[PDB]
């Protein structure tokens, strides 16, 4: 539960969110379960959002899809029921996100939980 | 005085014996204030004078104060 | 260092009782150098005839004609400056509006309206333009002023919708020493007391431009040779309420509605391209400032109590809140939708055109005004920082033109809490949100709605959301 | 007092002249100072006289006190 007001805080002061991931590896015990990781804050950061696109924050997103679990962002934002609230300005910047995403190619997740990436896809 | 003399000085150069007046009026200014009497600054004189209305407080209050102790025959 | 050479040595070389031989004898021989015989209402008492001399010499001095009967009374040759206080041209005039403001100690508003003025009435004509058009236009600008009264007159409901709010009528006496008036600012917030209106005597209908904030608006120009009427035309009486603008004819007038916009608040384009529409090309032909709008104006606005010390606040806007600390920011530097960066207006041209279609062209700009007022009130003196406790950082984004909103991580939640912000009205500001369909209920009813719009402040309406939607 | 109010009351009249003939006869900060030192003298010119009166007053009632007292004391 910590890991919201987490982000809150690192929101809350005007970090230079590539600092961000010191705080981030510090804040968690550094390889317990990355499955509470970046992948839900983009869903909870723009569920109070609404009808704005919540920027200043979509830079944490940025610097995190250079290498991070690109499943689970895929997944979330893909079961994401954000053309159903049809803001129409926020999806602007989905789509902004999944271009620099899957315009050159996805990562390797030395599993078989890749195949469920494709699934995601 | 000072802008007395300088107002006439500026309404009429502005485009006959003045001088004289001004320092028979200065002249006489300078009698006056040395016949009044007081040569030195007022601090000593005010200073004297409270000194002179506390002594004329006390001799009321002493006067007073004989009035009352009235217990003769 | 010393003044020893004052009274020590000067009065024995001053070149007594034979000494006055200077006025026959000796006499075989300013503007701001030597003030001594200048400056002669300050060495005597202020008479009659003591600022009638300073004015001749100093007419004479900078070169006007201009003489009378004999020495004692002298009016001023001009268009209509001819008033005596306690026909080539305008008719004889004796009004108060030039004998009110001087009755018994007046001494300021004597040398720089009149000036002012004069110096207005100023353009490349020769005895064609520069007393013939200046006139016409001087007599021109009095309809719009008496269809303005009327229409006050009419609007017999209240003046605070009619006066300030909604349309223009809080104008005063367009002649002289004073040109016409109205409510530019919209201030909604009061003294430091309650907002009692008519200090000791002001009962006219009028409104001039002393009680709180007024603007001034003249009609003077130089180069300005549009198509317009030269004389005031519309000036009967309307069927029921008010009329439009009628004209004729219709000539070309060398002048302007230059007015004297106070404060250079920044516009949008959409007030450009409404005066690009009006009087032919736009009220100003110089490189738009696009530069910051909102976080230029905020400090211009604010500027006014801000002391020689420099601010360097950076996008920060710590203040307080109704019992506690608080901060703010402004989203700069945020490209909203629009692509760019929103556009600055930060400049004093208020050269608007005749009474056209400008039936809003003020409450768009008020509604700006206000937007600006909003946002900036959070910043004007309060430097706090390093606070432990509260801390509510906001950032106010305005994504749509003259739309603005607030997210802050409201503690009355354990989450953020946003608000839509939007100057729909001129007064009338909209204050809905969306909320969403799995979020806590620290979002009030509309009645934290119209009670923030009532307060009219970013600040007072967070800490009023924060504590009454809260209210545990 | 009066014979130092009198004395700066000529000086800066002297010096008010001066500067008068010499700006007369050739074509901010010292014109301001002796205006203050002549409404200074004027002011201590007044309060002399005040205090002369009062000082009237207090010998007449000290006189009747010391008439009271010997009185008294006879």
């Amino acid at each position: 539960v910590n890991l919201k007001q987490a982000i809150l805080q690192a929101w809350k002061e005007r970090w230079s969110d590539y600092q961000w991931a010191i705080n981030m590896k510090k804040f968690f015990p550094k390889g317990a379960t990355w499955d509470i990781l970046n992948l839900a804050e983009a869903l909870l950061e723009q569920a109070m959002i609404g009808p704005s696109p919540n920027p200043l924050i979509l830079s944490y997103l940025k610097y995190a899809i250079s290498s991070q679990m690109v499943s689970c962002s895929s997944v979330l934002t893909a079961i994401s029921k954000f053309d159903d609230f049809s803001r129409d300005l926020c999806v602007q910047a989905l789509l902004d996100i999944m271009d620099m995403f899957c315009d050159r190619l996805s990562c390797h997740g030395k599993a078989e939980e890749c195949i469920g990436l494709c699934r995601a896809l | 005085f000072l802008p007395l003399v300088h107002n006439v000085i500026k309404c009429m150069d502005k485009d006959q014996d003045l001088n004289a007046l001004k320092t028979k009026f200065q002249e006489l200014r300078k009698l006056i204030g040395t016949m009044p009497g007081i040569h030195v600054s007022p601090e000593q004189q005010q200073q004297q004078l409270h000194s002179l209305r506390e002594q004329v407080r006390t001799k009321n209050e002493l006067l007073q104060k004989y009035k009352s102790l009235c217990m003769f025959e | 260092l010393s003044k020893m050479s004052s009274l020590l040595e000067r009065l024995h070389a001053k070149f007594w009782s034979e000494t006055i031989k200077l006025v026959r004898q000796v006499m075989e021989k300013q503007h701001l150098v030597s003030c001594l015989e200048t400056l002669q209402k300050a060495l005597k008492v202020t008479s009659l005839p003591a600022m009638t001399d300073r004015l001749e010499s100093i007419a004479r001095q900078n070169g006007l004609g201009s003489h009378l009967s004999a020495s004692g009374t002298e009016c001023y040759i001009t268009s209509d400056m001819f008033y005596v206080e306690v026909h080539h041209g305008e008719n004889p005039v004796s009004c108060p509006e030039l004998v009110q403001q001087l009755r018994e100690k007046n001494f300021e508003e004597f040398s720089k309206h009149l000036k002012g003025l004069v110096n207005l009435y100023n353009l490349p004509g020769d005895n064609k333009l520069k007393t013939k058009m200046y006139l016409a236009l001087q007599s021109l600008e009095q309809d719009l002023s008496k269809m303005a009264i009327m229409y006050w007159k009419a609007t017999n409901a209240a003046p605070l919708d009619k006066i300030l709010h909604g349309s223009v009528g809080y104008l005063t006496p367009r002649s002289g020493g004073h040109l016409m008036n109205m409510k530019y600012y919209a201030s909604p917030s009061d003294l430091l007391d309650d907002k009692t209106a008519s200090p000791i005597i002001l009962h006219e209908k009028n409104v001039p431009r002393s009680l709180g904030m007024n603007a001034s608006v003249t009609i003077e120009g130089t180069s300005a040779m549009y198509k317009l009427p030269i004389a005031p035309l519309i000036m009967g009486s309307h069927p029921a309420d008010n009329k439009w603008t009628p004209s004729f004819n219709s000539v070309d007038l060398p002048a302007c509605f230059f007015l004297k916009f106070p404060q250079p608040i920044p516009v949008s384009k959409a007030f450009v391209q409404k005066l690009q529409n009006c009087t032919g090309i736009p009220l100003f032909e110089t490189p738009p400032t696009y530069l910051p709008l909102y976080e230029l104006i905020t400090q211009f606005e604010l500027s006014k109590d801000p002391d020689p010390l420099p601010l360097n606040h950076n996008m920060r806007f710590y203040a307080a809140l109704p019992g506690q600390q608080h901060c703010y920011f402004l989203n700069k530097d945020a490209p909203l939708p629009d692509g760019q960066s929103l556009q600055g207006t930060l400049v004093s041209k208020i050269t608007f055109q005749h009474p056209g279609r400008v039936p809003l062209i003020l409450n768009m700009i008020r509604h700006q005004v206000a937007y600006n007022t909003l946002i900036g009130s959070c910043v004007k003196r309060t430097i706090l920082k390093e606070d432990s406790p509260g801390l509510l950082q906001f950032e106010v984004c305005p994504l749509s033109e003259s739309r603005f909103s607030v997210s802050f991580q409201h503690p009355v939640n354990d989450s953020l809490v946003c608000v839509v912000m939007d100057v729909q009205d001129s007064t009338h500001v909209s204050c809905k949100l969306y909320k969403g369909l799995s979020d806590a209920l620290i979002c009030t009813d509309d009645f934290i709605a119209k009670v923030v719009q009532r307060c009219m402040s970013i600040p007072v309406t967070m800490r009023a959301i924060r504590r009454k939607a809260e209210t545990i | 007092t009066r014979e130092r109010l009198l004395s700066a009351l000529e000086d800066l009249e002297v010096l008010s002249r001066e500067l008068i003939e010499m700006l007369a006869i050739s074509r901010e900060n010292q014109v301001l100072e002796l205006l203050i030192h002549r409404d200074g003298d004027f002011q201590e010119l007044m309060k002399l006289a005040l205090n002369q009166g009062k000082v009237h007053h207090e010998m007449q009632a000290l006189e009747k006190e010391v008439e009271k007292r010997d009185s008294d004391i006879q």
